């Protein structure tokens, strides 16, 4: 969240592992820029 | 010619108190009561509230 702009970068890839995130390297291209101008100090996921 | 009224147009507002200055392009529409003194306001307006 920079100057009220919310930047969301994303990336996906198939994996086969059940312990933790696999070791490797990849790049997360930008996907969304949102003009919220909204204060941010907390977040929470939803599953 | 558009926004003024003979009796006074009060529909336009401005924020008078805030704990800190705004960052660029920030938008604050909160209506939290500002405690200007040492007495807690508890959401009640008044002296220093
Ligand atoms: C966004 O809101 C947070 C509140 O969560 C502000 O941080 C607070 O700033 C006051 C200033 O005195 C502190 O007393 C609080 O302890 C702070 N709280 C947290 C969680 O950091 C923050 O300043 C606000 N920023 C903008 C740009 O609006």
């Amino acid at each position: 969240n920079i100057d009220g702009y919310f930047k969301i970068y994303s990336k996906h890839t198939p994996i086969n592992l059940v312990r933790d995130l696999p070791q490797g390297f990849s790049a997360l291209e930008p996907l969304v820029d949102l003009p919220i101008g909204i204060n941010i100090t907390r977040f929470q996921t939803l599953l | 010619n558009l926004d003024s009224k003979v009796g006074g147009n009060y529909n336009y507002l401005y924020r008078l108190f805030r704990k800190s200055n705004l960052k660029p392009f920030e938008r604050d529409i909160s209506t939290e009561i500002y405690q200007a003194g040492s007495t807690p306001c508890n959401g009640v307006e008044g002296f220093n509230c």
